[PDB]
Order: C-alpha cells, then sequence, then structure tokens
C-alpha cells in the first residue's frame, strides 16, 4: 500500500470542523540494515479541502521519514543533529505522549 | 651491546626515546640495570618479569622470515618513572578503574572527573601525546558525555557540575566544541580514537581523530605545567593509551620529525680564540653588544678556526705526519697564510720537543652542555616568549655525532 502510485482518502478534525484529506504519492525509497543517507524515505502531494465550510483547497508537497529501531528511533534524541532532520524534532515528552496514544505502539513495547 | 637497546625500546615509547628527554630514560633504566641483564627471547623474557600479559592481552607481532623466502622465491614503579602512566583513583570512590588503572575507567546528572598520574614538567621534554578510545555510550550515536584534555597545575566541584573550568583545555564529546572557545571539530561516539598532544616548541595543544590531525586548538601555553584530566558523566568509558603497552593509532613520529627537520633547517642554513676576555675581578661581566661569536662560514674565521684546532688536536694526539699531511693539503688548496705559518710554527715545535727525547672535545662537551643548560633553564625563542625554541628539537649525540 506504499506503492509509488496510490491514493489514500479520508477527513482531519481542525479545532472542531471536518475537512478532507487526499494524499498521492509520488516516491517510495524505504531503506534496509544500513542507513546513514538523509533521503526522504517517502515523498508526495497533500491536499486539504473544507468539508462543513467552504474553506478553499490547499495542496502542499510533503517529505517523510520512516521509524526504523537502528539510527531513526521513536524519540527525538536518537535523530542526528542535521538541518534537514531539524523540523521532525519537538521534545522526547511530547513524543512519548504522541506515541502511547496508538495502541499498536503499547503492543509493540508490552509484546 | 643489542640488548640493553632492545630492552629500553620494549619498556619506553619511541617517540620519546627521540627527544633530547632519553638521556634520562637511560639513566633510569641503567640505574636499575640487575633486573634485566633474536628479539623473541627477549620478549619472552620481559613477559616472564611482565610487561605484555594483562586481562584482553598485550599481543605482539612476529613476522616468520624464512616461511616467506620458502614459499616464494609495577616495573615502572621500580624504575623511577616521571611521565603519566596511569589514571588516578579518586578517594570518593566515585569511579570504577582496572587494576592496571588504563584499560577501563566507569563512573559509578555531575560529572565524575580525574587527573592522571603525574604532572608533566616544562623544562624537560619536546612533545607530549596520549589517545583514548570510548568503548561504551549510554541519545545519539555520535554523541558522547566525555571531555578529555590538559589541566593547568598550580573549582573541582564547578568541574563535577559543569565538566569543566578555567583551567582545563580539552575537547568536548557533546557538542565537538573545545571548552574555554567557534568551529573546530565534530562530536565523538562509539569507538572512536580521540587523541590529545602538547607541543612545547611553539607552545600549543593540539587533538586528533582516528589518526586526522585536527589542528592546533590553544596557543601559547609554554612555562607552564600540565597534567591529562577526564571527566566522565555516569554511562559511557573509556580505553586509555599512553604509549607504554601499544602502539599509538596518529604517526606522531612523522609529526616530530617534521619539527625535528624544520629546526634543523633553521639552525644549519683573528683565528685564535685565546683567553675569556670577560673575566675582570674573578666575575663575569656582560658586554654591551648582539653577540660573542662571531664567526661564519661566508667570511672564511669559522674554516680557519677549525683548521686550526684540528691541527693542534693532530698533534696533541701524536699524529704529527698527519698533520704535515693536511698543512700540505692546506698549502696546495691556496688570512689562510697566517693559518699556514701558525700551523707551520706548531708542527716544527712538536719536532723540536720529539727530539729533545685539546680543543675540538672541548667544543662537543660544551655543545652538548650549552644545549642542555638551555634546556633546562627554558630560554626564549629569539626576542618574545611566543616565539619557537628550536633547542628542544636537538638530540646531539643520536643526529649529529652518529
Amino acid at each position: 500500500y506504499l506503492r509509488p502510485r496510490m491514493q489514500f482518502t479520508g477527513y482531519q478534525i481542525s479545532g472542531y470542523k471536518r475537512y478532507q484529506v487526499t494524499v498521492n504519492l509520488k516516491t517510495v525509497d524505504l531503506p534496509k540494515k544500513d542507513c546513514t543517507s538523509l533521503s526522504p524515505h517517502l515523498s508526495g502531494f497533500l491536499s486539504i479541502r473544507g468539508l462543513t465550510n467552504q474553506h478553499p483547497e490547499i495542496s502542499t508537497y510533503f517529505e517523510a521519514y520512516a521509524v526504523n529501531h537502528k539510527e531513526l528511533g521513536f524519540l527525538s534524541s536518537s535523530w542526528k543533529d542535521e538541518p534537514v532532520l531539524n523540523e521532525f524534532k519537538a521534545t522526547d515528552q511530547t513524543d512519548l505522549e504522541h506515541w502511547i496514544n496508538f495502541p499498536s505502539f503499547r503492543q509493540l513495547f508490552l509484546m | 651491546d643489542d640488548v640493553d637497546r632492545e630492552f629500553i625500546n620494549c619498556l619506553f615509547p619511541s617517540y620519546l626515546l627521540q627527544q633530547p628527554v632519553a638521556y634520562d630514560l637511560w639513566i633510569l633504566y641503567l640505574q636499575h640495570r640487575k633486573l634485566f641483564h633474536t628479539r623473541k627471547e627477549i620478549w619472552s623474557k620481559l613477559m616472564n618479569l611482565g610487561v605484555l600479559g594483562t586481562i584482553q592481552v598485550y599481543k605482539y607481532f612476529y613476522p616468520d622470515v624464512n616461511d616467506f623466502t620458502l614459499r616464494f622465491g609495577d616495573i615502572y614503579k621500580i624504575l623511577g618513572y616521571f611521565l603519566p602512566s596511569r589514571w588516578q583513583a579518586q578517594p570518593n570512590n566515585s569511579l570504577q578503574l582496572s587494576q592496571d588503572g588504563i584499560t577501563h575507567l566507569q563512573p559509578n546528572v555531575d560529572f565524575a572527573v580525574t587527573w592522571a598520574n603525574k604532572s608533566l614538567p616544562d623544562n624537560k621534554l619536546t612533545i607530549f601525546y596520549y589517545e583514548i578510545k570510548v568503548l561504551s555510550v549510554t541519545e545519539s550515536a555520535e554523541n558522547s558525555n566525555i571531555v578529555i584534555g590538559y589541566k593547568l597545575v598550580e573549582s573541582i566541584n564547578k568541574c563535577q557540575k559543569y565538566g569543566f573550568d578555567l583551567n582545563v583545555f580539552g575537547y568536548c564529546g557533546f557538542d565537538g566544541l573545545i571548552t574555554n572557545s567557534k568551529e573546530y571539530a565534530k562530536p565523538f561516539g562509539r569507538d572512536d580514537v580521540i587523541g590529545c598532544g602538547i607541543n612545547f616548541i611553539d607552545g600549543s595543544i593540539f587533538f586528533t581523530k582516528n589518526g586526522i590531525h585536527l589542528g592546533n586548538a590553544f596557543t601559547d601555553l609554554n612555562d607552564l605545567e600540565f597534567v591529562p584530566y577526564v571527566a566522565l558523566r555516569p554511562g559511557n568509558s573509556i580505553k586509555t593509551n599512553f604509549g607504554l603497552n601499544e602502539d599509538f593509532v596518529f604517526d606522531i613520529i612523522g609529526y616530530q620529525d617534521k619539527w625535528k627537520s624544520l629546526a634543523y633547517e633553521h639552525i644549519c642554513r683573528k683565528f685564535l680564540l685565546g683567553e675569556d676576555n670577560r673575566f675582570i675581578d674573578g666575575k663575569l661581566v656582560r658586554p654591551d653588544v648582539n653577540n660573542i661569536n662571531n664567526l661564519s662560514v661566508d667570511d672564511g674565521s669559522l674554516p680557519n678556526t677549525l683548521n686550526v684546532m684540528i691541527n693542534d688536536y693532530l698533534i696533541h694526539e701524536g699524529l704529527v705526519d698527519v698533520a704535515k699531511g693536511f698543512l700540505k693539503d692546506l698549502q696546495k688548496d691556496a688570512e689562510s697564510k697566517d693559518v699556514i705559518r701558525h700551523n707551520e710554527r706548531q708542527i716544527m715545535k712538536e719536532e723540536r720537543m720529539v727530539k729533545i727525547r685539546c680543543a675540538l672535545e672541548n667544543v662537543i662537551s660544551n655543545t652538548r652542555a650549552m644545549l642542555s643548560t638551555l634546556l633546562e633553564y627554558n630560554a626564549f625563542g629569539s626576542t618574545n616568549s611566543s616565539d619557537p625554541r628550536y633547542y628542544k628539537a636537538i638530540n646531539f649525540d643520536e643526529d649529529v655525532l652518529n
């Protein structure tokens, strides 16, 4: 489901309003056992359009990095200090909260 | 003989044996020479006494030359060592050190700080160098909470809290930035050999990373005493090499050879001295001049004085025929006439004295003595106290006489 030409559709709850979100992938480049390169793992176009209101469509080009537990860990402290990777880092506490919200994260860490 | 040479190369670091500090190491070895007294037998004897064994085994490389041509074709406490050799154990029991004190060092958030066994004398050596290797990391892979360097010997709680103080000249691994700074280097992580060295010629502290010279961090640090120093947060450990056990990574020998060649390039590229003219009332008085010795090759005074000394030495040793041959050769080559007449008078006087029935060695001995006197009294370079001191790079007996 992460092929180059693959489309995803859904919503997004911002504030209290709902928007329709479409994602079109462009390039998928997922690494393996060794990875010390900062080339983006995923790339695509994300478009957000109004559903409750008459908000116009805003479409953007985005890039993405996966989490492999060798170099790019769950917390933004194992991520290296680079100018391209410094926009993915917030705080270890914020990362722990936003990851503990998901049940698969918990089922991963309790096995 | 060769056995003493093999033992002294197997006991002491190799780069230290090519400096003018090697005289003290030779004296130290010869004082305790009864303990020790084709290199496989010497290495086996040194391992039986114990220089090649711990617990990690101290291996040694021995080639096979006959097979190659066939198929194809604490003792350092006993001796009196005065240079750093181990880390010092803190009395508060905040560190874990091995039996030898170099193989492992792990803290037991505040930094755990420690220094080395002994301090570095300012007026005795030319270049000092030692390495560490990070064994484990407690963040990112290439980010370690280790500060390594040198410390001025005349705040410890400040060193434990922050990592360093105003008297620490060192390299920090958590940000890749020197203590009292600047874009100098990058942080080091696991399995990284970081070396620290001090140069007493120009007086600068440099650091190396995995065999690459990273440049001079601090400058103008002469006439001072330093001690190796390390600060570690709990979680990461280092292995220290002072050069006694294993071989370095850097190639510090090439650094020393380059500086010695520079010093040699800088230095080397009437006819009777008479009595000392500055003895009045039994004391030395300073003349108000720029130099006391005004001999040069370009004026011919230095070869004339050398020829006079050579003739006097040859006559004094009972080699009158060789002196006659030298005088004949000097006649064949031709203020040289005055030298010819003086030499001829000397052979005539010697022949008269022999019929009725030195200065060179003084020059050699005084050259060695004034080199050592320059070394031990901390003389300035040329005019200022910031110029390089080239006399620290000269081993007179190993580089000139032999």
